[PDB]
């Protein structure tokens, strides 16, 4: 949040010595997928925790279960009852009104 | 002047030839820099 690519690139030159403040600024300024809760695309074989956000087909899903889970091959967001999404609830509701 | 060779029966000097040994080698080549980025292996950066 603090710095840009052109500011971070300014600390790593050809004749300088390393220091811990450079890595502190490097770690704080990029996105930590564990601490900010965002993992990108769903993959089987991972482990997730309560609150994680994941993109599966055309929707973002938040995990509801409070204990860690192993992402199983044949359990996928939409099939299981761990995950949740609003773009599907609202989709079905509007489909219902359209049909009615 | 005309150039010729050295001989142990016209002078008392010869050509000096000895054997080169690999394990007894010493290098004479100093590093231009040390301890900074771009000049050391990743194992040797101490994060000063």
């Amino acid at each position: 949040n603090l710095r840009k690519r052109n500011e971070l690139k300014s600390l790593f030159k050809n004749k300088s010595r390393l220091s811990e403040t450079y890595f502190v600024e490097l770690i704080d300024s990029t996105l930590n997928k564990r601490d900010d809760r965002f993992h990108g695309i769903w993959k089987p074989g991972q482990t997730y925790q309560k609150g994680d956000v994941v993109y599966y087909n055309h929707s973002l899903w938040e995990m509801q279960s409070e204990n860690e889970i192993c992402a199983k091959e044949e359990q996928t967001p939409g099939i299981s009852t761990d995950w949740k999404s609003l773009l599907k609830e609202l989709e079905q509701k509007v489909d219902k009104l359209q049909h009615e | 002047s005309v150039i010729t060779s050295v001989s142990p029966k016209t002078s008392n000097q010869d050509h000096m030839i000895e054997e080169f040994i690999e394990q007894a080698i010493v290098f004479n080549n100093q590093k231009l820099e040390s301890g900074v980025l771009g000049y050391e292996s990743l194992n040797d950066l101490e994060l000063g």
